[PDB]
């Protein structure tokens, strides 16, 4: 009971995917999640209550 | 027995490999996850945060809060340039130990626009306009306001909005530059000039400080992982 | 998604540069108030006229998983095949990632981290220097044994303790691929803690910092052939590759060099390198001065 | 031949591995299973069973049935505490060789509530009320009934129901505690006091014994297998 | 003719399963049943005929 | 199609010979004007009477992929197990395909090329010559480490640098199959450039040519057992097999021998070999003169 | 463990193998492809392009532009043959360093028709007809125009169309010939003769040059890759 | 999730194909494209604007 | 094109089967038929024409 | 994309077949055709135009 997902694209602008099967009983044995790419800068660059529209003054 | 051929690579240990491996603790019940605030997901989230630039990294300020203060003052000093520095985010002293810089040093390539925020810290009664310029490579650093204004620039008017943002757009022959920058991947310089001096009423200090923050814009990325030059040791029990 | 799975699509594209023309208005994006503690969201198009650029650049290599997930040496020690010291016949340490800096500075960029770990061992042996050097020693077989806190500790290379009826052990013979195994997230808490501004005792004393939170046991490694006519000595190197990672509350990267393993201690160090003047920009572009 | 790469781990012998293996006795016809009473399935089934606690593990009682008897008596002894002990199920002498304790010693982590059943063994004409208290960590053991009653407690009335259950609810900063307990994973203590002395009619013994049983509640579990400190040998023919 | 079942859950609150095929002719050759978790404390903690409701006296 | 995929049909058949008979017209296919810079498209059937031939010949082996995709030695160096020089204890070079000619002339047929590369290493060791030759050295294990431009450089066989917390390394033991790995298209530009009629400095000076464009880092290789009673010496050979290729603007094949690695320099050399006269055609077909 | 047998070949390194291999740079983001003009796809695209043949490769011309000029002139020279050469595209000096020749030298087998384009470079007032002949193997080179015209040939009339194409059709017992040609894979010769002398008016040069270009036709292919004899070295730093 | 394509034909005028599965996450790891055979001599042999019909003079 | 059949039952009163694939061209290469259990004692214990009912005399 | 065909029959008068998959890109790499059994003695034993019925004279 296998999974097929896409490969990271290389040297050019269907054969661009790979297949994987897990052979172990523990999730710890699995390979790394190198393909997950989320992001949320907000937690850090903009943790202000009161939304700053910035195109407007920011004070006044 | 199923027929097999071992290929070159068999039995090697590649630091950056990515294979499954037997667990030495079959069925271990891991402790439940807890939702902690502040989860980080990509080092770029950190590089996108402003951090204070040590612009005044002159001999003697290396261990004092001055390295962070850009001196500016009342009176006629137009000919006098306020400051200037190269745009080598991962290499020049001005940037390398910055939040953006420390991160760039774990990589060999970078690309993207940079934000330089300048904040005025004089009294509220102080006044003034500055010219913040960025010159793409190819010529030497502007030596006068005349020369500097021929490049990318904002004219900053000190007012209730204490801060002004000079954004350095990505202009390069290549899509990427070396973090360990060379002349081939030069990025130019930014210099600052009095556009119209600092005027002040009586009873107020005639000189103040301007601070400078740096951070990456949203078109910024880095590639090719490598170790940092910044940390080392002579022996274990580290 | 589920941060335990070895597959998961989606390209991490950066932002396109929106085409921008001339403007005369009350919009003042380049003027903000840094005092609020907010980082400005200005892009080139807010301050200069820009062309449109379809940007394909991705942030794949700066994802926390790809940044930490590379095996790093976190420890190395020696042990002899033969000696009068008994002690020198096996190696042992206390698990931690605080004895080799590279790895340590990487982890310390985050206050808390949670992950499984792929441990890989590189073991090598050399024949000790001496007057007589001829012998014919068969292949060396080693035993690596993990002792969770509280387990009986070996007192000699021949202690009953090496029976490992329950501790997990690895037997490996030289010449083969380096030994390797995965260890799950083993903490007593919800995330491994890299810093702890606290004490072990309730009376605000005892031991301060990281150490009070550690306690992940130790590793013992010995030869199993146990002998060699002439002295030999082996070195065991252990590598950690965290995988299936999660990190919280980032902090500045360590600036001062590390002084020891149990503390965060440091000597005052320079903010950065000096330069001549606040206006100094070297002149490149000259018929070579 | 199908192409193959051997990964680190190949050829090792891990004590806790879990693979298929050829049988050395192909087609052996095993003898039929028989339905024997008392099938055990999880060591916790054993830990959930009461066993007698050697509370009076004082020098001199280590090999006599006294170690199991808590002395209590008629007359004024209120100031006098009846007994007290630390709550370290896998470590303190009072518990370690208990059914629950022996089991905990094959593991490194535990979590859950514990039941302490106290049974009165005086004559039926005897009477009395006791205060059974459990104090979570953070302070020293209560030194008086006043201090003890500020924590978790039951007031036990001796009557036809010979036994009373003091349940120690799981209160901890962490989900688990080390069986080899340290101060960081402290669990507190339980102490016992006369709430209102032991009264008795004439012709009956003026002193008796109270016994104490321990067992795990249904929220109890253990993790991380390890060997017991309790068994050893100097040589084979064991 | 293989079997797919789930892995013991690890380091987080579809790729959480594994596949297995038996290659030997004897059940003895199979791997351990580390995933069976039944329980019946009753045999031991409560082997009394006459159900003890315990919220009630237990004697009387 | 997609030039990254390891499969893709279609036979590369050459042209059939169209059957042709006698002609008397104004058609004059055999008369063109070479001045236009156009190469004539005449086939046998335009100038002689031809039969029809169904031609099955294919150009499969002259496809750029099949022409370049064969491992070629691009470098070889030595290092000793033991010596007084420290330097001679490890090997190191700067990655380029300019030090061995065969490979170099093949690539230089194209101005620009883009591709992934399969690197294979062949390592061998020999026992150095001497008066005493008896020893019993266990198997040698080597470490190959790649240092991208800007990384710290090893200064001895025991430098902290070999910790490779981040540089990629390969550990391999003698007797096993040669080590191998794929490297992606690593250029800063859109295609690797084989020629560059330009400078490094904007003032039209500095370094001229290929070199200014290089900078792909270097390789360091050392023994890991680190010892041997008697001196031994190893040779490391590196092979490149480009794969997933694309090439642009073909140029004539290098005619003069190469003089060095950093330049295109050459000495004047003959256009071809001489012969007796412009009409000389040797007489074969004689009762042997 | 799945049963396996290693076959001969296991662990060898074959220069021309073709297997998958682990990447030493997991997830590297390659720089975007750019559409450069002039993409080459098969070396035959190069061999199909005309290049100048050094027909006059006589001692003394080896390093001068003459080697490329075939001398022809006014007056009676009919008996005098203009030039001749063997058809060994990958071997004879006349062809080996040609665009077609250099390519053939990276292979061991060739097959196909060849185009020889001749261009007249005299004055526009010059006039003349030549006979271009190709003789398949089996006899010695024609020694007179009589003998040459019995084989394949075109009669070229100098006019506004400065160039004439002699196409050498593939005539061979075998489908392929060795690039390193032997007598068994002989291909014959081409010779050229005045069909009717070069006539010229007064005031114009009485002698001029004819150049010769070679290229492969569309039925041309090559097989069996090998190294070129043409490049070598005595040591590294190549 | 595999691919089947045909083999290059050998020593004779269904069993003439092979199957392949990619085991790696990067396209760089894949084998060579030895089966792609396109061609466009034109870029080089005939880069003249104004189509030369050549059966016609070419000048005039 | 494989075969699945059951395993000989072991230590207890679906996962009790195995799968096999033959990799060789000759039947001789196959494994043993350890699972065939026919029987016909008759050839030997009772090779008498004239069926002996034995509950009856056998002579008389 | 595999092929199943029958095995050469051995030591006795469904499990009498094998499966094969080709792993190489060239037909030359395949195993031998040991199972093809055609025949045409005629080319050699009877290459006479004018069919010899032989039960008839052959001359006359």
């Amino acid at each position: 009971g296998a999974q097929v997902s896409t490969q990271k694209t290389g040297a050019h602008e269907s054969i661009i995917h790979y297949t994987n099967i897990n052979y172990y009983k523990d999730a710890a044995s699995n390979s790394a999640n190198r393909q997950d790419f989320t992001q949320d800068p907000g937690k850090f660059t903009e943790p202000v209550k009161d939304i700053m529209v910035k195109s407007l003054p920011a004070l006044n | 027995g199923l027929p097999v051929i071992n290929t070159p690579g068999s039995n090697q240990f590649l630091t950056s490999d990515d294979f499954q491996s037997p667990s030495a603790m079959p069925q271990f019940d891991v402790t439940p996850e807890l939702n902690i605030p502040g989860e980080v997901q990509n080092l770029m989230e950190i590089a996108e945060v402003d951090s204070v630039v040590p612009v005044n990294n002159v001999a003697g300020n290396l261990e004092t809060m001055d390295i962070y203060r850009i001196p500016v003052q009342s009176g006629n000093h137009q000919s006098s340039q306020v400051f200037g520095f190269q745009v080598q985010p991962g290499l020049d002293g001005v940037f390398k130990h910055t939040l953006l810089g420390e991160i760039l040093n774990y990589y060999a390539h970078w690309s993207g626009s940079i934000k330089l925020t300048f904040v005025f810290c004089g009294s509220a009664m102080a006044t003034g306009k500055f010219l913040l310029a960025y010159a793409p490579p190819g010529a030497n650093a502007p030596k006068s306001r005349k020369d500097a204004m021929l490049g990318t620039h904002i004219i900053w008017d000190v007012g209730l909005q204490s801060s002004c943002v000079l954004c350095i757009p990505w202009i390069s022959q290549t899509h990427y530059r070396l973090v360990q920058q060379d002349e081939y991947t030069s990025a130019g310089n930014v210099t600052c000039w009095y556009q119209t001096g600092i005027v002040v009423p009586a009873g107020t200090p005639t000189s103040c400080s301007i601070m400078c923050f740096v951070s990456a814009c949203n078109d910024f990325s880095v590639r090719l992982l490598k170790d940092t030059p910044f940390i080392q040791q002579a022996a274990l029990l580290q | 998604g589920d941060v335990v799975e070895a597959v998961e699509n989606a390209v991490a594209r950066v932002a396109d540069t929106i085409g921008s023309g001339p403007s005369n208005s009350q919009a003042v994006p380049a003027l903000t108030a840094v005092e609020t503690g907010h980082t400005s969201q200005v892009t080139p198009s807010d301050t200069v006229q820009t062309r449109h650029v379809k940007n394909y650049h991705s942030r794949s290599e700066s994802s926390i998983e790809n940044f930490l997930s590379r095996s790093a040496c976190v420890y190395m020690g020696e042990y002899h095949t033969t000696n009068s010291d008994q002690t020198k016949l096996f190696a042992s340490w206390t698990i931690s990632a605080r004895r080799m800096v590279q790895m340590r500075r990487k982890l310390e960029i985050f206050t808390y981290v949670r992950f499984d770990v792929e441990v890989t061992f590189v073991i090598t042996s050399k024949q000790d220097q001496g007057t007589q050097l001829g012998q014919d020693m068969p292949p060396l077989t080693h035993q690596i044994m993990y002792i969770p806190p509280g387990g009986p500790i070996p007192k000699s290379v021949t202690d009953y303790t090496w029976q490992t009826s329950t501790n997990p052990s690895i037997f490996w013979t030289e010449g083969n691929a380096p030994p390797r195994m995965s260890i799950p997230f083993i903490s007593i808490g919800n995330a491994y803690s890299n810093f702890y501004d606290g004490w072990s005792h309730f009376s605000q004393n005892g031991v301060y910092g990281y150490n009070t939170l550690n306690h992940m046991g130790q590793i013992y490694v010995r030869h199993v052939n146990g002998s060699s006519p002439l002295p030999m000595t082996s070195t065991v190197r252990m590598y950690f590759k965290p995988k299936h990672v999660k990190a919280w509350v980032p902090r500045p990267p360590r600036l001062c060099q590390y002084k020891n393993a149990s503390t965060v201690n440091f000597s005052p160090t320079d903010i950065t390198d000096k330069r001549n003047s606040i206006t100094y920009i070297p002149d490149t572009v000259k018929p070579d001065v």
